[PDB]
């Protein structure tokens, strides 16, 4: 238990990793969340796809840094993954520790309750998007790209965002398949 | 002395980076294999819930300390049987050198591929970033 | 701390395999054969991919012994060792081409020395037992009742 | 429980769908950074026979494939193309390799593939029967797809060596 | 002087290997290998040129048998035989026990017949001795020894009679 | 020499010795038996004895190589002196003093005195004009050398058991096998 999962996650945030002001990132995200609403003339849904699309490209880059530091092996169950992601990923990147619940028979999917969202839990949604936007979609999209870069082919999506007056915040992360990787040179 | 050569291996079974101390690219292809065949031999030949990986591979006159990714990036390096496992150096090379220069500036994408469904064979060591070659070559100045 | 020891056909085919201490087999007869074969090929591939890079002692153990002097190794270019987090395979091949490999549950330079000594001892064993058996057709699996006694006793002493 | 190991290697030329041929009978993947293997289990007189097949290839590694692989040979199931005649031309030169890497004892064999696409084939049956016979090497043929006669050729190869092993 | 158990072990195995290829039935092999041993057996008495100068001059049955198990094996196989048992069921039948025939060893557990060649040496010796035997080896008893085998030395009534007359 | 000491030191090992008479007799038994088999075609016996010796020789090298790990000799000079002082001392208590060399470095004789394999000269008037008794020995050598990829021709000349004096086997390294395990510059 040299590096319990929670403990590694915390040791990582504290003793070593580079940081920036939380507020600085918050506003930069706000420009992108807000910038898109103007650009997509109030079509909240167009934006979410946009953020989620943004989350994937960054997610692919980041999965690379995350592995570089924690040095974890490619977990084969969704569950080890659920655990690695919540104590390790969040703590290291957003000094946060989301939960893991609403698990379904087969370990199909597992939500990912974020009770404190450093990202944006201070916002007060305009009576517009209040019904369509998932402010933190880029966050969700980063997960999809990250899992995919380590073969887990999953489906990350919202069902609850405090922001939309929901009772909580819950990102579901379903597993679809595990991808293979090979090299044909000979008789193909 | 020290290390003989550095090879980075793509997640497409492709070769991204070389090192001494076009003719060369083929040797990597088999080396990708020596690592590939042994890696799987090691994967099946394991007991536990960890799923063992090839730490080091030794020969009569050299060694290929390996370090593999969960995203799929074989960092291979061939020693000269003098120093211990360059596992940390390899690890550091990938974490300090690779992530920031290579995959943090989304202005010039990662050597991934050419969409072409010839991913393993196709693709040429597009990893070129002026910094990467410079910082890495400097990092391995002595050893 | 050995768990598996095999002799790979002078031609790259598995003739002898005996995973014993653990007794929790995960590999099937057919696959073990393939593995020995792969070892044969990779053992081969490492030699060509050698760098532009253009003797042994004796700890007196494995079980007076068979040979007590610093002996001579021969394969100075083949896969002499594969080591991981779970073990350390030592491919000891004979001038006669034979490759005896000892798999050790323990991990890890002197560790290589032990196998060189232990395997050479087993090669020696193979010569009295395998070679003198009027009922043994070369490069063919080894169905010997006696070989198992001497190797198993040899594996326990080293253990 | 096995007792006899036989190393049979389909050596040939890359375009040839030789790998496909082995799969229909082989016991129960496809990783070539040397030469993929498929081992077959056929019982010959209570003496279980493990027929280990070296599906050797090479386009590069002609150098690597050859010195190590060929010598433990009790059978070499060589195959050409019945679609791309460049392949058949290859066999004449290829045979010379066997002459110096597998000692003269090696009992060989020749094979017919791409026998389902006669609607677009090339080299005919007579050309082949003479070349093989000229070399003291048999050649029965079989479709590219449903060609179960190949397997018997193997069982045939196995029994032949068992006779050698007396 | 002496030589390497390895060469002898080697010559013998080839000898047996060759013998195995000719003979179809195990029986012909056992009897034939024994004959091979017999010629060697006749030869030992012939070499004559603890100080039992038994030279054709009559000596009881046990004297030869006891001399033979203790003296010969150390001379041949190089290790005093193990035990010498006068049967307890038939008057002509005797038994000589060996732990590990310095000969028939490398050969794997079951195969008793290879063993016979050593037993044949016994038969030839006694036949020339002037007291025909019938040595038939057996791999059992196997107390604490995988291979300890006992050769069944059944005699011919003529020795039984010559002995009965002069006890 | 260095290698020369090893033959003697090796003799006190952990695979004991046996009385020569027993071994020599098993051999004399095989030769006599063989004669009967081939209707005294003495020649066939040499041929059959050599094949017999070869099958033994191939298996035998593992014993010699394992008994004493050694270098894959450089040339005939290296193998020959090694073979005579070392091998023979280990398997028989004999060491033939190599002699009679050939220009092309293709041959040398193994003149010998002590031949346990035939301490008793029962060479019968009908074969002693054309039959070599220690044939199994050459088979052991061809088989042993061919197995170390040094393909050569071993044969007899004079036999004490035959006509006059000195007995010797000649060795012809005619060629050298290509096929020999993966070992650097070999």
């Amino acid at each position: 238990q040299s590096r319990s999962l929670k403990a590694m996650g915390e040791e990582i945030w504290k003793n070593k990793t580079e940081k920036i002001n939380t507020e600085l990132f918050t506003l930069t995200y706000g420009s992108i969340v807000a910038q898109l609403c103007q650009d997509y003339e109030r079509d909240f849904n167009k934006v979410n796809d946009h953020l989620y699309s943004m989350g994937y490209n960054i997610g692919c880059r980041l999965i690379e840094d995350f592995l570089a530091r924690t040095a974890l092996p490619r977990c084969e169950n969704l569950v080890k993954t659920s655990e690695v992601l919540s104590k390790c990923a969040f703590k290291i990147f957003l000094n946060i520790t989301p939960n893991i619940t609403n698990w379904s028979h087969n370990k199909d999917t597992f939500s990912l309750i974020l009770d404190e969202n450093p990202l944006a839990d201070f916002v007060e949604l305009p009576m517009d998007a209040m019904k369509s936007l998932w402010y933190s979609n880029i966050l969700c999209g980063v997960l999809k790209g990250s899992l995919e870069m380590v073969q887990l082919d999953c489906d990350v999506w919202f069902v609850s965002d405090i922001l939309r007056g929901d009772s909580q915040t819950e990102i579901k992360v379903k597993l679809n398949r595990i991808l293979k990787d090979e090299i044909p040179i000979g008789e193909d | 002395m020290g290390i003989y050569s550095f090879w980075i291996f793509d997640r497409h079974c492709n070769c991204i980076f070389d090192r001494e101390w076009k003719q060369n690219e083929e040797d990597a292809k088999l080396l990708y294999g020596m690592i590939f065949s042994l890696r799987s031999i090691t994967q099946k030949l394991s007991k536990g819930s960890v799923k063992n990986d090839i730490r080091s591979i030794s020969t009569g006159k050299y060694r290929v300390h390996t370090y593999c990714t969960a995203s799929g990036l074989w960092f291979v390096l061939l020693s000269d049987f003098k120093q211990q496992s360059y596992t940390q150096v390899l690890q550091y090379i990938y974490s300090h050198i690779y992530v920031k220069y290579v995959s943090n500036n989304l202005l010039s994408p990662y050597d991934f591929a050419e969409n072409e469904n010839e991913m393993r064979g196709q693709g040429t060591r597009k990893i070129t970033n002026r910094n990467f070659i410079s910082v890495l070559e400097s990092f391995l100045a002595p050893m | 701390a050995i768990e598996t020891i095999l002799v790979i056909n002078k031609s790259g085919g598995l003739i002898y395999q005996r995973n014993f201490t653990n007794d929790e087999q995960k590999l099937n007869s057919n696959e073990y054969l393939i593995l020995a074969s792969t070892l044969h090929g990779v053992f081969a591939i490492a030699s060509q991919l050698t760098p532009k890079a253009l003797i042994p002692y004796i700890p007196y153990v494995g079980m007076d012994d068979f040979f007590k002097e610093p002996f001579t190794n021969w394969n100075k270019s083949g896969l002499r060792q594969l080591c991981t987090d779970q073990f350390t395979m030592f491919i000891y091949q004979t001038l006669t081409g034979l490759k005896f490999v000892a798999i050790s549950s323990s991990v890890m330079n002197l560790a290589i020395q032990i196998a060189d000594n232990f395997l050479r001892k087993v090669y020696c064993l193979y010569s009295d037992y395998v070679m003198k058996d009027p009922s043994y057709s070369m490069e063919m699996p080894i169905r010997s009742n006696l070989f198992d006694e001497k190797v198993k006793k040899m594996v326990e002493n080293l253990q | 429980e096995y007792d006899y190991l036989f190393k049979l290697l389909l050596i040939g030329n890359s375009g040839v769908g030789k790998s496909c041929l082995l799969l229909r009978f082989s016991d129960d993947y496809i990783s070539t950074i040397g030469v993929d293997f498929k081992i077959k289990t056929v019982e010959l007189d209570g003496k279980t026979v493990k027929l280990q097949i070296w599906d050797t290839a090479g386009q590069e590694r002609f150098r690597t494939i050859t010195s190590s692989y060929y010598r433990g040979s009790h059978g070499i199931i060589i195959v050409y193309d019945v679609t791309d005649q460049e392949s058949f031309n290859g066999v004449k030169m290829w045979l010379q390799e066997i002459d110096r890497y597998a000692t003269s004892t090696v009992l060989k064999l020749l094979v017919g593939n791409k026998c389902d696409l006669k609607d677009k084939r090339v080299v005919e049956y007579d050309v082949a029967k003479e070349f093989a016979d000229a070399n003291k090497m048999p050649f029965l043929e079989t479709s590219a797809l449903d060609s179960t006669n190949v397997e018997d050729a193997f069982l045939t190869m196995a029994r032949q060596i068992k006779e050698s092993m007396s | 002087q002496e030589a390497s158990l390895s060469a002898m072990a080697f010559l013998f195995q080839e000898m047996i290997s060759q013998l195995h290829r000719t003979c179809k039935t195990a029986g012909d092999f056992e009897t034939k290998l024994s004959d091979y041993g017999h010629n060697i057996g006749i030869r030992l008495l012939e070499l004559l040129n603890y100080i039992t100068k038994m030279r054709r001059r009559d000596l009881k049955i046990l004297d030869i048998l006891q001399f033979i198990h203790g003296t010969l094996w150390s001379y041949l196989f190089n290790h005093v035989s193990d035990d010498l048992v006068k049967s307890s069921e038939r008057d002509n039948e005797y038994m000589i026990v060996d732990n590990f025939p310095t000969l028939t060893q490398f050969i794997p557990g079951e195969n008793v017949s290879c063993e016979y060649f050593v037993c044949g040496i016994i038969k030839g010796f006694l036949f020339n001795a002037g007291f025909p035997c019938g040595v038939t080896a057996h791999r059992m008893p196997q107390g604490g020894h995988s291979q300890r085998t006992v050769y069944l030395i059944q005699f011919d009534r003529q020795v039984l009679d010559r002995e009965g007359l002069r006890f």
